[PDB]
RNA sequence: AAUCGAGAG
């Protein structure tokens, strides 16, 4: 399941990247929090990949 | 340079919870 | 039991604190334990008696062989009326105080930090560490403390108590700024 | 093209000595990708479950 | 037992980046010379410029445990107790000493002639303040 | 099963042990470590978690004297469960006042 | 001191709305420790009843079989959670599942084309019969005491308009799901809020008289509700706190800089829980304070 | 591909307005944010997942291998 | 990773409840490091929370084509703009609580919405 | 087994 970008260039839909979505919309929360992700690691939320969150086969 | 195109009719989106 | 020994002993992780190349440490937390102790272990924290001792179990633990004394270990409040007000510099010199040995003197280390004390206002001196019978007193811990930094507090630990107890507090540390983050967490946005 | 001979066999990097004598592939290792975690002591590895099923060690019974 | 007592008007409060604390400059109302520098968390113990505190070192209050019903101490006496060490002692010039105390990190150093200071030695003591 | 006492750590007398508890997160360890708080007797009350994915709980208490670490935990135990019972008696008032 | 009788004098709760989805109220003079025990058991602990085990039998579909069963895993379902037991993982998958345990629900849909349909038509609708499948063609199949214990309530989902799969002619879907008992902690499909939250009262600790039109600017830095003029003396001051999102527009402004102070009541939370739809929001709350409760008690009972 | 059941952030069920939000975007002449409020979506996390939902499924759809084309 | 070449890999399934939660209520599905930012220098990822929070409440899409803005028109001051005319506030921080302690964390967080 | 091409750190 991806999603068109919120932010996306004017050429986005000039070449018609829609109808090959690339990724999705994420809630990014820029924190230090964890402790799990300092040097380029970074966390997902559990309940969101049990919601199908950047699920693929 | 024309500035970039301020979006019209924005209103509020955000209210505090069970408001 | 050969090979065992000898990565138990000679290729072991604690005793490559310093690297032979100059001797200089090569061990040490990196950025959010840095970016999280410059923030506790500044004049503006307090702690009341409950956050201090979760602290410093959480930190500690002493079931796992972290302690020295097989019973936590605090220290009078800094602050005794209007109410009891812990310091984080009291933090660290309780972890401290439970990982280093007793029937052992503390450590006295004078040295300093990367951030001047023109960043703190007028008349301040906490760019100037300073370690007194193992009781943090003055100055911020920071990447010149603890990191791969010489002659910070846990190279001067290296030096007086063996590279176990280092590495003991290099993971005690780490448990500690890690609960600390997550109580009072760290973010850089636009307004930065 | 051409087959190479006994001392082609053993000059280079490619050779014999370099590759089966100054190095060889070993018995009972593992290669996984690396992740962080601050709950793991300083001198200690993270070892997954799957690699504790298949990695062993000879013991004499006493 | 009391080992210092003096009257100190406050005359500048810096906050310096920090929302808790501040610094003070105090000097005294009796001695010429005896001077005060000291940090507190001024959301416990407000202190503006021109005002008057009663400062006083003690060596203890007559291990730690919570305040019980039915307990009495020095501080009863006073506003703001807070507890220290003192590490570095100094001859600031003749007839004159400073004296360093932290109090987990929060720094006071009491100038004074060595008159009145020569009850001050290197152990823990109580910071008592009353207005 | 459920609540483990860690012998190396708890003391002879009694007044300082440690406990482990199984398929418990902050969500206990804070409530129990901020009620056993309240005990005047505790001296050191804290709750740590090993590792975060294992789903085990530490909680240590220190006493003064005069009890134990266990009657601590007991007595924390219990005004918890007061306090919940309290909490939803209230709820319960206020849902049929409406 | 502290005491279960003095928390019990100081604690309240003041009701602000409760629908059968959403509730909003608040709790007052309560430590966060057990105001986010709650959030926590609301959001992980409480259960619900959610599809689990997926028997297909058929799917010539575009979506494949894991998608689809994951997609029968999240609708939510309109089931009592109290109407059913728990499963006995140990137990062979024989007898495994039981008529007091577990829900089974069906979905057998084809498409075949429409004969009917206008020339020129391009809605699926129209165009093809079943062309679109549903959450409420999850037929409920009743076995065993369920089909008298269930005939006051037949399970449906609390949302049938729940887009499952779509399809085309020749395709079709033939497929049983068993519903059963879970919680949120294990996978979020058995979580039974959409969100349960709470936040600090916000505080407005106004330090300076705003008197005049800088009261019509300080009181346009605030939500609508916030901030009034007062009807004698032309100043502002705080109406409603709970109206106020904490924005902090006011510090945007060096005029307002040293004139108001930001903060919050700590003891004052303001929890907000919306419901999946098997559960009412007030009856979530219930069921976690008496989870909490029966942990403690539990733990107490236990030998040591 | 086809809309998600739930939000991924909160989990509020959002794919049962996927076609209302088509409706009200075609027959009523609704912009994006007035169509979303009206759906009862107020947190962006699920305004977020029908505004910038793609509906691949359709174009799936026309490869059948079931039926003469 | 982002749009913005800032890879990494998961580290942790962090579970929900213990994720951080905002005044508004939701968590956010994945946490970044900001000492990613400080030496690698991707503002544009920065700008991207932003616009795309914004974008995300006003139901509209934002676009990001590069040299539409300058110096006297910033993406800054465009899309806090937006941002503060729908409640939220000038610069995408939000009021979260910790979701182990409960407590309110001690700053306003960065949080947005990133592709 | 080589050769070519694509990658990862
Ligand atoms: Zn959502």
């Amino acid at each position: 399941t991806g999603q068109t970008p919120i932010v996306k260039a004017n050429l986005y839909d000039d070449y018609g990247m829609d109808n090959f979505p690339n990724g999705f919309n994420a809630v990014v929360a820029v924190i230090s929090y964890t402790g799990y992700d300092m040097d380029d690691a970074m966390i997902i939320n559990k309940s969101a990949d049990e919601r199908g969150f950047g699920y693929g086969t | 340079r024309k500035d970039v195109p301020k979006v019209e009719g924005l209103k509020l989106e955000h209210f505090a919870t069970g408001y | 039991e050969n090979a065992r020994a000898e990565a138990l002993n000679l290729a072991n992780t604690d005793s490559q604190y310093l690297t032979p190349t100059s001797g200089s440490p090569v061990r040490g937390l990196i950025q959010d334990h840095i970016s999280a102790g410059v923030w506790l272990t500044s004049k503006d924290s307090f702690f009341t008696r409950e956050q201090y001792q979760q602290y410093i179990y959480g930190c500690i633990r002493p079931e796992d062989g972290h302690t020295t004394r097989s019973k936590i270990v605090t220290l009078p409040p800094t602050i005794f009326k209007p109410y009891p007000l812990w310091t984080g510099k009291q933090i660290i010199t309780t972890v401290l105080l439970n990982v280093t040995p007793p029937d052992m003197p503390g450590i006295n280390l004078i040295s300093k930090n990367k951030i001047k004390n023109e960043y703190w206002g007028k008349g301040s001196l906490e760019n100037e560490v300073l370690f007194k019978d193992g009781a943090l007193l003055c100055g911020i811990l920071d990447k010149s403390q603890y990191g791969a930094s010489k002659y910070g507090i846990v190279h001067s630990l290296h030096e007086v108590y063996g590279p176990e107890v280092a590495a003991k507090v290099l993971s005690v540390l780490g448990r500690l700024f890690t609960n600390y983050i997550t109580a009072t967490a760290f973010t850089c946005g636009m307004d930065d | 093209v051409p087959i190479p001979g006994v001392k082609q066999a053993l000059e280079k990097k490619e050779g014999l000595f370099r590759k089966h004598m100054m190095g060889k592939r070993v018995n009972y290792a593992a290669r996984s990708v690396i992740s962080p975690d601050p709950n793991i002591e300083t001198n200690e590895i993270g070892v997954p479950p799957v690699f504790a099923v298949k990695l062993t060690y000879p013991e004499p019974v006493t | 037992n009391t080992l210092f007592d003096d009257i100190f008007q406050v005359s500048e409060v810096d906050p310096g980046r920090y929302n808790k604390v501040c610094r003070i400059e105090a000097a005294s109302t009796t001695q010429d010379q005896c001077k005060l520098t000291l940090d507190i968390n001024v959301e416990l113990f407000p202190v503006a410029a021109q005002d008057s505190l009663t400062v006083t070192i003690a060596s203890s209050l007559n291990s730690w445990r919570p305040p019980q019903a039915g307990d009495r101490s020095l501080a009863d006496d006073y506003d703001y107790v807070m507890y220290g060490t003192a590490y570095k002692f100094e001859e600031v010039s003749k007839d004159l000493i400073a004296v360093y105390y932290s109090f987990g990190g929060l720094l006071m150093r009491l100038e004074g002639n060595y008159r009145n200071l020569n009850n001050l030695k290197q152990e823990n003591a109580y910071l008592l303040i009353r207005r | 099963e459920k609540i483990k006492l860690l012998t190396q750590a708890t003391s002879e007398d009694g007044t300082s042990a440690s406990f482990q508890i199984v398929e418990e997160d902050h969500t206990l360890g804070n409530a129990l470590r901020y009620v056993i708080m309240k005990n005047p007797d505790v001296e050191f009350c804290g709750y740590s978690i090993p590792h975060p994915s294992e789903n085990l709980l530490n909680i240590r208490i220190q006493t003064y004297g005069e009890t134990t670490a266990v009657d601590a935990l007991q007595k924390g135990l219990k005004d918890l469960m007061d306090l919940c019972d309290v909490v939803e008696s209230k709820f319960t008032e206020k849902i049929k006042s409406m | 001191e502290w005491n279960v009788e003095k928390f019990k004098k100081d604690f309240e709760v003041n009701i602000s709305s409760l629908d059968a989805r959403e509730a909003n109220f608040d709790l007052i003079n309560i430590d966060t420790s057990i105001a986010n025990a709650f959030r926590r058991i609301m959001i992980s602990e409480v259960p619900s009843v959610a599809a689990e085990y997926v028997y297909f039998f058929n799917n010539t579909s575009v979506i494949q079989d894991e998608v689809l069963a994951h997609r029968i895993g999240l609708v939510p379902l309109k089931v009592d959670p109290d109407m059913l037991t728990w499963v006995d993982s140990n137990l062979p998958d024989d007898e495994k599942f039981t008529d007091e345990n577990t829900i089974v629900l069906s979905l057998n849909v084809k498409c075949t084309r429409n004969p009917d349909a206008p020339k020129g038509s391009t809605d699926p609708k129209e165009l093809y019969n079943n062309a679109h499948v549903y959450a409420r063609d999850l037929k409920f199949e009743p076995q065993g005491r369920q089909s008298t214990t269930f005939a006051d309530c037949p399970v449906v989902p609390a949302d049938p308009d729940i887009l499952l799969a779509k399809l085309r002619p020749g395709q079709e879907i033939s497929l049983k799901a068993h519903c059963i008992l879970g919680i949120g902690g294990d996978h979020a499909k058995f979580s039974p809020v959409s969100t349960a939250s709470y936040r600090l009262l916000p505080q407005i600790n106004i330090l300076q008289p705003i008197k005049g039109e800088s009261a019509r600017r300080f009181q346009k830095c605030f939500p609508p509700g916030v901030i009034g003029i007062d009807e004698g003396s032309d100043e502002a001051y705080v109406k409603d706190a709970r109206k106020d999102t904490v924005s902090r527009e006011v510090l945007r402004y060096e005029e307002f800089a040293d004139k108001v102070k930001l903060g919050r009541v700590r003891n004052h939370f303001i929890f907000n829980v919306e419901s999946a739809g098997a559960m009412t929001p007030e009856e979530i709350f219930f069921k976690s304070v008496r989870i909490l409760k029966n942990k403690a008690e539990y733990l107490k009972n236990c030998p040591i | 591909m086809i809309v998600p059941v739930r939000c991924f952030s909160c989990g509020k069920v959002v794919g049962d307005k996927w076609e209302s939000y088509l409706n009200l975007l075609q027959e009523d002449e609704l912009d994006e944010g007035t169509a979303l409020s009206r759906l009862g979506l107020k947190r962006y996390c699920c305004r977020r997942m029908i505004l910038t939902h793609v509906d691949l499924i359709e174009k799936f759809l026309r490869y059948n291998p079931l039926e003469k084309r | 990773s982002s749009r913005h070449g800032q890879k990494g890999v998961c580290s942790r399934k962090w579970p929900t409840i213990d994720m951080p939660f905002s005044e508004t209520g939701i968590q956010p599905d994945i946490i970044i490091n900001p000492h990613a930012f400080p030496s690698r220098m991707t503002i544009g990822m920065f700008v991207e929370s932003l616009a795309g929070k914004a974008g995300a409440l006003h139901g509209i899409a934002q676009d990001s084509t590069p040299w539409i803005f300058n110096e006297d028109d910033t993406p800054a001051d465009y899309f806090g703009e937006q941002l503060a005319k729908a409640g939220y506030n000038y610069h995408g921080n939000e009021p979260m609580y910790s979701g182990a302690t409960g407590e309110e964390l001690r700053a306003d967080i960065y949080v947005g919405v990133v592709y």
